[PDB]
RNA sequence: GAGGGUGCUUGUACACCCAUAGGGUGAGGUUAAGAAUUACACUCACUAAGUGUGAACAACACAUACAACUUGUGGGAUAUACGCU
């Protein structure tokens, strides 16, 4: 059914002059958001060091595992509510 | 006073004014209202503990029923709460083994050993805390090979290296007083809070969150840690078995 | 613009808590001769950010004063400054991270100095 | 490698060194143990740091760049780390 749903392409004629478009200003866009979500990353990533220790290693796990508060907990030593309530 | 080291200590408009004991009549317990019920000074008083899951409701209690002694206590007035600053003389409890509690150890990642018994848990020091001397030795180590390497030869390779070496000598020593220090605490808690059986997790598992952490004071051997606990542990009497 | 954010407030917040790890580390540090040598190493941070901030505001008051006279401004005026106030009375970081009053006086004798009228409002 | 000493004071960095200085110790009180001995965030205190001259742990001479340089005293208040429940 999906595939009986699809057209073709050649059914218009010149469809290569008119159709199948795309703009680079679009492409340029969503770069310069990346770079303004990298660069925000940074600011956060440099304001890191300022805090507790215990609070910087909470959050650098929570950066290369996730959100993981139970494995987080039985690694730390701390409970499921307690290891929440810091992070 | 007289040698003038010390100024005059005056009062202000907010001090808690004192009261002794004569002043309070009837300390005893009420359940209908909820409220430990006094009478001060021809006053009826009761109180309002609020959300008061703290000791304060276990002191109250060992108080009215007379287990716990009461001294001059004090009366403020901050912010319109009229706020009771008692001030409760408890005689010391012979505190001894009693092996019926459970206390629960374990290494962990920036919290070095994690001591949980009850409603009780403490730690026996943190990461960077065990990692600032080591850091240090280990600098200070480099520094001074680089600059004996670079210093003057033909003294004899002792007289060039024999600093290089205690350098790296010293770490070892480092540790083991760590590892002293850390037992102690962990049997001061086991003796503290009477906690009669010890038990120290392996707590190991596999992927997840570790083999890739290596965990500060790593296994449960490190440098004899565990026989440190050991050989302490029945030297103050507790029972640290296995776990 | 004098000053930034990141000379200002995060340099002041490091100093912090570098004295907080200082303080946690020296719980287990040489023992049993003394408080004092227990708390040597929080003794270095005497007036450190005190001094960082003392220096920080006097730079930038200047550059405020010299700003003002080479432009031959001789009224200066801190515009919303008393809300300011205001709002970090009611709070907790603006007071504890953000020396108004010292910039304030800096400013005043700065400039009640060189003969610019300070205005607050 | 932090952190420091001399380079008027402060900040940055800078040359020269010290730096396991978050350490190496000494004394007094107290505690625990049969002893050795341990312990105290109990108290007090000592110990490292430019070059040359100089017998010298004496003294003297010399020793980088930019910016700033109105502080001191006290009170009120908040928070941090530690100790107890």
């Amino acid at each position: 059914k999906f595939h009986k749903k699809v057209n073709s392409l050649e059914d218009y004629d010149n469809y290569q002059d008119y159709m199948v478009g795309y703009d680079p200003v679009n492409d340029s866009e969503n770069l310069d958001e990346q770079e303004s979500t990298q660069k925000s990353f940074d600011h956060i990533k440099s304001i890191l060091p300022l805090l507790n220790a215990d609070k910087r290693h909470l959050i650098e796990l929570c950066l290369k595992y996730g959100f993981q508060y139970k494995a987080i907990s039985k690694v730390m030593g701390k409970g499921i509510h307690e290891t929440s309530r810091e992070i | 006073y007289w040698k003038g080291e010390r100024s005059l200590p005056n009062f202000k408009k907010d001090m808690a004014f004192p009261f002794g004991l004569q002043g309070i009549s009837r300390l005893v317990y009420d359940e209908e209202k909820k409220a430990f019920c006094f009478r001060l000074y021809r006053v009826p008083f009761k109180t309002y503990l609020g959300k008061d899951f703290t000791d304060k409701r276990m002191l109250l209690e060992r108080l009215v029923k007379g287990d716990v002694k009461l001294c001059a206590s004090n009366i403020q007035l901050n912010g319109g709460k009229i706020f009771w600053l008692a001030v409760f003389e408890i005689e010391k409890e012979k505190h001894s083994l009693k092996p019926e509690v459970i206390a629960e150890a374990s290494l962990s990642l920036e919290y070095p050993i994690v001591v949980k018994t009850g409603k009780n848990r403490l730690t026996i020091g943190t990461k960077e805390e065990f990692l600032y001397r080591r850091l240090a030795i280990q600098a200070a180590r480099r520094r001074t090979q680089v600059g004996a390497t670079y210093s003057r030869s033909g003294k004899g390779k002792k007289r060039k290296l024999k600093a290089v070496d205690k350098y790296h000598k010293t770490e070892s020593n480092y540790v083991a007083h760590r590892i002293h220090v850390y037992s102690r605490k962990l049997i001061d808690f086991c003796i503290k809070h009477q906690a009669g059986t010890l038990i120290l997790m392996n707590q190991e598992d596999k992927v997840g969150i570790a083999k890739e952490e290596e965990f500060v004071l790593r296994n449960w051997s490190y440098y004899e840690l565990m026989t440190k606990i050991k050989y302490k542990a029945e030297k103050a009497g507790i029972e640290l078995i296995i776990g």
